[PDB]
């Protein structure tokens, strides 16, 4: 990336390939959510889902999507409708420096940022690793019905 | 005087590496034959997926490797050779990573509906093969002339 | 009696050295379906050729 | 041929899909919509449906 290239490779929170994607449009935000980073489903009120940034003890649901009409501030603010990529292939945010093994199940922590691989169940790492600002961007192959919330 | 006659003949049902159904399928382009030739009805392996560019290098299955997808039959990209249709080295391959396709089989008995698919070292279906896949059977089981064909359901890896 | 008992054509030009003709085939099937169906079978085709001098 | 022979769930069996609502294929019986023996059925293997509980 960076110099010696006419175009920057990719930007976080955007789809990479046009292959069987699904975007939910009936969602509401509880706190400030940044593009990329997994989200939870706190509850459902009259059909819509109230999504929050990932926290401890919560199963991720999807990755936030970038729209240039809904959000005119560079991030999703409180009390704003948002799009969530429930299924597809999207660029996410990571706190890594080296690309993991191919088709390895990623792990999420902190505010929905990827901390490492070598998981047991969940989404997988596609082929992609680019540099962004001060850090890297990872490509995540989101699949629906991947994380099952544990029984109490 | 004379008695007239009328005859009948039926077409075949499948052809190796041919899409079987119109269900949800995902065919991935931007794959390259890194080395050797790849048959239309055989599984493939991913040698390397480039990070910045995006091309995935595709080879033929060997021992102890994870299958990725099945080659797809096309009248333009493929090159006719060995009295057959193959994908040559240094050319784009249509890999189906999801859907129902007609595979090449080495088995002799019809399989069950829902069960795991086992391949051999060559990349063709075998009832007691060694390499293990996450794909499942679909039910179709026919034969084109002297070639045995089987239908499988592919799941994204 | 060789030209008398066998047909004679005129396709080739004087300068040609070889010729070629081709055949074709097809495969396919059909099934009994319902109202909301996304499952439909497909068809395809083949071909060969031969030569002369 | 390629047709699948579906039935109703019983003891110790793996479910496959959920029947859906169609105003043409289904036949009314027992004051409800139902699919009879023979004919074609609409079973969905992926998506969101309203099941009986």
């Amino acid at each position: 990336a960076y110099e010696n290239l006419m175009l920057r490779p990719a930007c976080p929170g955007n789809l990479s390939d046009t292959s069987t994607y699904n975007i939910d449009g009936a969602c509401v935000a509880q706190g400030d959510i940044e593009f990329g980073s997994a989200v939870q489903v706190v509850g459902i009120v009259d059909g819509v889902k109230v999504v929050t940034a990932l926290s401890d003890g919560g199963t991720p649901y999807g990755i936030a999507f970038r729209s240039q009409y809904e959000h005119l501030s560079g991030k999703i603010l409180d009390g704003e409708v948002c799009n969530v990529v429930s299924h597809g292939r999207v660029w996410a945010l990571t706190s890594l420096d080296e690309a993991p093994s191919l088709f390895s199940k990623l792990q999420f922590g902190s505010g929905g940022v990827v901390t490492g691989g070598s998981g047991y169940a969940g989404w997988t790492f596609a082929g992609g690793f680019v540099k962004h600002e001060d850090g890297y961007i990872i490509e995540v192959r989101v699949k629906q019905n991947a994380f099952i919330v544990p029984p109490p | 005087a004379q008695i007239n006659a009328s005859y009948q003949r039926d077409m075949a049902i499948a052809l190796p590496g041919m899409v079987a159904d119109t269900s949800k399928y995902n065919i991935d382009g931007a794959c390259v034959v890194n080395e050797g030739d790849v048959l239309v009805g055989a599984a493939v392996q991913v040698v390397q997926a480039q990070a910045v560019d995006g091309h995935k290098l595709v080879k033929a299955l060997t021992t102890g490797t994870t299958p990725y997808g099945v080659a797809i039959r096309s009248h333009w990209q493929t090159v006719n050779a060995q009295n057959q249709m193959i994908y040559e080295d240094g050319g784009a391959i249509n890999v189906m990573t999801s859907g129902r396709v007609w595979m090449l089989s080495k088995s002799t008995e019809a399989p069950t509906f829902g069960s795991a698919v086992k391949l051999d070292v060559d990349g063709q279906e075998k009832s007691d093969g060694t390499i293990e896949t996450t794909w499942t059977y679909a039910g179709g089981w026919t034969k084109y002339k002297d070639i045995q064909l089987v239908e499988v359901q592919l799941h994204q890896l | 009696s060789a030209l008398r008992v066998f047909p004679v054509t005129t396709e080739l030009s004087p300068t040609d050295k070889t010729f070629e003709y081709m055949t074709f085939d097809k495969v396919g099937t059909a099934q009994i379906i319902a109202d909301y169906t996304d499952d439909l079978p497909l068809v395809d085709a083949l071909g060969t050729s031969e030569f002369g001098k």
